[PDB]
């Protein structure tokens, strides 16, 4: 026999958008907007000052070696060439959102895990769930509740990469030796004492190896988020693939390749 | 008197007031595991502790003896019990005076030391005040002053990872004593370190009690390290055994069967390993480096094929150096050697006239160990 | 200026295929076939008898607890209650395809990675550069070299999922105390010797959790291929997508999250 | 002599060409590295060995000393050299001649023991052999057999982890020897072990060699392990500062100025730890435990204040406990004490009145040491 779990899942759906319709109006319009204003001033920069500011950046990280840098201005040059910048900081601002968004979403929920043995019962299985979806689906429930454009890709973005940060949280934070635990303790210091001394400064290691999985992991899903508005060079590889153009396609993935490979290049070299 | 223990118990797994009940009559803790599945680490533990009075906590891995400690400072919250410190009871206190408490009365060190490797030594050692929100000026001044107390300062401003291990016990002492402290926590301190510099480190602290008479719950599974500086010792096995102290009367007067055989309370199996010159290779200056190592006057000689040989003396080495002379000659072959199987009463009217011990050689020329007054003991204890 | 990556690209695609055409052609022929005769075995058998051998499997592995054959049981039936059976057959034929070849194709690469130091050098990079890209572009050249279909679709889930398991490899094995190494050379115990004595029956583990997420990694590039050929509920959840139906995106995205949970809970089993 | 080596040596890095061109000229190893970046462990290295010779070979961590036993067995190729064994060079024989070498004349001992915890005792004894495809009847008979040998069979078919370091060293000594090798190395394997444990296993080791004799690289930082047993020793910064061996011509006639500073070749800085026993708090039995455990007859009393007190004998205490007394009146205050800073030749007559030590209790009454005849040794070093 049948069950209808397409059709309890269309109710709730239905329910939901009926009810918190104005919240989610209101929400795309400050994200869309917000978004549009944030590309609109990167847009306004230049290309060539863009590469050269990166350029330095990436001297300051690694003075001496050649390769990265040399490798930054290179690509970035490409790609400024075949005229994939403003879908670049398109790309951009979605993915620092969806970053920033699932940071400050997810590390408290590291804390309150490694604080509660309660809270990892609860949630562990949800982050397994949920990072053994795929991404097509995060979106479907993003334009249902949103709609097409921006917004969407960077709920779901947020939504397929939270998980590896708040897991690698908890994990860095319930992996410090109880030997400096306890003694922190013995010394009376607030939980807020030892969180701000004891537990960041060793942690943030793990904590910084998670967040750049999880750009990685919002990179990805704004790249396929392309096929519903989120636009950047998702699109043009998407294009690309809707018609069968080997050219544009690997031009518009190497572009995304090179700045994901600029991104984790600099994140390694933030974590000491 | 300083501390006062009340029924204190602590109980570990789930369905913990059953257990609480179980031991409120006496059950057994192997029959409220078998029931309950909740293992308890401490079960009807009532005794007091005076000032200065180093009060050692012997036991087994298992004993549930550190986790009597992490009660004491709450960092294990109590079953249930009473802890009545300047009366003040500490398991009905809220957080601020909890707090308070751990900041002023109590330290605890550490097996390992639980030192912060990314501070340095200062730092690791201020923090106990750091806590106590308090300037840096008395913080750096009392840190550098308990650091000049233990002869390490000028290795501050480092990292412990660079460091030997009883150079971070002292280091986490000294962040203990920092504060002043009417009491200080050990757990296995010195259990870490070795027994050259684990004596050196039990001398320094009784010089410090000396110095500071203040309040010490000691732990070690080693009934040496505590004999040497318990005054009132408490053995341990998931129950205060015997907490009488005194040193002897846990010696003189054991009460149960069980400590005696902690302490191991009729053949001659006292031979103790010997100290060897194999003469046929080595020579009188090696003889007397190893006299120098060992820590000793005289030596055991012995051939390349591990046969008996004789006994060495540091004036009969000397003297075969100034004259250039080897062994084998400058020796004394005449020896009250003995085999491994006797009574204690039988080289009793030798073992006077030989200052030197009484080698047990084996059968075919091979050599165990020796006798040095160990079998007067067991001699005269019938 | 510009510079014409866009043609260099497109000149080497027509090249090769204009090249390995035969290839490609007979390659094509055999995958798809095999794939379609694996999709009707796996096919005729009902369902009702797979669900009941996949529970007992279950029992077999945890004979204890009651949770995972349970759900598995549920899932299935409520997996072949929505008809799509057919299509989950044709994925697991594409994932076991995808794994098994890139299993097959990366492990000897972690061998000669731990062996060598060159090959490490000239492998890392190509491992990050992998690990950095999207599915989509590795779909293209699918289509370029074999066309739409099954074919094109495992091709891209190796290449996408094959980085991870080399790695881990060449990790656990270089990771094994140098004493032992020391000491089964000591004895006079060639390479094969040790590797087959020593090596593997350690890094196993971490062979075992590289591969893991070979199988996961290949599971979303099928899902992402079905938008090219590349049958299974890929298919379904893309509808759902272009046609923003949630029912059936939820549906089809659920059934498959089971797949994979089931597969993990499994492999997961299956290392010491 | 069974070994022999010319001008062998190693090098790391990369342009080595260079580095043997320099070292084929003489240049020294900072240089070496400062032009060319390629550190170098091993330098003109020329010795030869014989049978039964136990070669120990010391140093500091980085004198590369373990570096030129992988080189033996060629577990690292030497940049250069040879080493002719049994008429038969090492570093130019083809893979399948190594691999029978390595599986019948040599065989190794690693620090932590280099065990398979994925096996059975008994498994990782046999491996030598299982490697080299026999049947698994002899292989388990002689595993059996060298167990036995070493008294722990009964806890074979258990894996090591659950054992101890010493019998996991004794383990790895086994699968060494079922070969039957005319050649064993050895890289600090003792080093792991409690001193006790280390002295034990030295002395089976040598009885080893007594009933076997073959040679055996020894290495070890430590010199008493190797003036224990070694035949031939040699010190290593690089190079082979001396290695002439004897024992005693390292200390008789020290070639360099850095073996002496190694060896540690005015003041009474000699005073030794003390055994104390605090007469206000523990007893007669106590006092005699103590002299048990630390193996000595008598001891030394002091306050509870750490305040000198006197001295103690075990029939001193063996009559106040049979009496019952106590210590502070069953004691020998009259004692030859003596301060931190006496003259080379101070107390030289009363040494030999005095049987027990003289502590050197400091001017405020607190103790530091003692002296047992190593005051003679220095005060006839005039
Ligand atoms: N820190 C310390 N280190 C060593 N001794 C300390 C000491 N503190 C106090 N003493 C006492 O001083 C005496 C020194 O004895 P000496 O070394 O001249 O004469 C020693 C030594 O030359 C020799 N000996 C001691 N242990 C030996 C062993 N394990 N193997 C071979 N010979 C040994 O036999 C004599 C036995 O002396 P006994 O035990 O009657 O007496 C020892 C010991 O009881």
């Amino acid at each position: 026999g049948q069950v209808p779990i397409a059709n309890w899942v269309s109710s709730a759906t239905d329910w939901i958008t009926s009810t918190f319709s104005s919240g989610f109006d209101v929400i795309q319009k400050s994200g869309t907007v917000l978004m549009n204003g944030i590309t609109g001033a990167l847009t306004a920069v230049p290309f060539w000052l863009m590469i050269a500011v990166v350029t330095i950046l990436a001297i300051l990280v690694s003075g001496k070696k050649i390769a990265f840098p040399l490798f930054t201005f290179i690509g970035l040059s490409l790609i400024a060439n075949q005229g994939l910048w403003s879908d670049l900081m398109s790309t951009i601002t979605l993915v620092l959102l969806s970053s920033l968004l699932s940071i400050i979403i997810g590390v408290p929920l590291g804390i309150w895990m490694a604080k509660s043995d309660l809270v990892a019962k609860i949630v562990q299985p949800i982050l397994d769930f949920m990072q053994t979806m795929p991404g097509f689906v995060y979106l479907i429930p993003a334009v249902a509740f949103f709609g097409i454009g921006v917004v969407p890709g960077v709920f779901a973005s947020v939504i397929f990469a939270l998980p590896p940060t708040v897991r690698m949280t908890n994990l860095g934070i319930r992996q410090v030796s109880t030997e400096l635990v306890e003694a922190a303790d013995s010394f009376g210091s607030t939980a807020r004492q030892k969180l701000f001394k004891l537990e960041f400064p060793l942690a943030k290691g793990t904590i910084m190896a998670g967040v750049n999985q999880t750009i990685m992991l919002a990179l990805s899903m704004v790249v396929i988020a392309s096929m519903i508005g989120a636009p950047g060079l998702g699109r043009g590889v998407l294009a690309a693939v809707q018609s069968a153009d080997i050219g544009k396609g690997f031009v518009s993935g190497i572009s995304l390749v090179i700045l994901a490979i600029i991104i984790d290049r600099f994140t390694q070299k933030l974590n000491v | 008197v300083k501390i006062k223990i009340e029924h204190l118990t602590k109980i570990f797994g789930k369905r913990i007031k059953t257990a609480l009940t179980m031991v409120e009559k006496g059950e057994p803790k192997n029959e409220i595991l078998k029931k309950t599945g909740a293992t308890v680490g401490v079960y009807d533990t009532n005794f007091e502790i005076n000032e200065g009075e180093i009060f050692v906590i012997m036991g087994l891995s298992g004993s549930g003896k550190s986790t009597l400690l992490r009660l004491l400072n709450r960092l294990i919250e109590p079953t249930s019990g009473k802890i009545f410190i300047d009366n003040q009871d500490v398991a009905t206190l809220n957080k601020e005076d909890l707090l308070q408490v751990r900041r002023k009365t109590m330290s605890m060190v550490f097996q390992n030391f639980g030192l912060f490797p990314h501070r340095t030594i200062l730092e690791n050692t201020e923090y106990g005040l750091e806590v106590q929100n308090v300037p840096k000026e008395e913080r750096r001044k009392r840190a550098e002053k308990a650091l000049d107390n233990a002869n390490l300062l000028d290795f501050k401003d480092q990292y412990p990872k660079q460091l030997s291990g009883g150079m971070q016990q002292r280091v986490g002492l000294a962040r203990a004593l920092a504060n002043d402290p009417e009491i200080l926590l050990m757990d296995e301190a010195f259990s870490a370190l070795d027994p050259l510099i684990r004596r050196e480190m039990q001398d320094e602290l009784l010089e410090l009690q000396a110095k500071f008479q203040k309040t010490i719950i000691f732990v070690s599974h080693d009934l040496n390290e505590a004999l040497r500086i318990g005054d009132r010792i408490a053995i341990m096995k998931d129950g205060k055994i015997m907490q009488i102290g005194t040193g002897e009367e846990i010696l003189t007067n054991p009460a149960n069967d069980y400590v005696k055989t902690f302490v191991e309370d009729t053949a001659e199996n006292i031979m103790i390993p010997a100290l060897t010159t194999n003469i046929d290779v080595d020579g009188p200056s090696v003889a007397l480096k190893k006299m120098k190592t060992e820590e000793v006057s005289s030596l055991m000689a012995v051939d390349k094929k591990r046969q008996f040989r004789g006994v060495v003396t540091s004036e009969q080495a000397i003297a075969a150096r100034k004259n250039n002379q080897p062994l084998k000659d400058v020796m004394t072959t005449d020896v009250g050697t003995v085999s491994k199987e006797m009574l204690v009463r039988d080289i009793l009217p030798i073992i006077y006239d030989a200052p030197t011990p009484l080698a047990v050689v084996d059968d075919n020329g091979f050599l165990k160990g020796v006798l040095i007054r160990g079998s007067v003991l067991e001699a005269l204890a019938d």
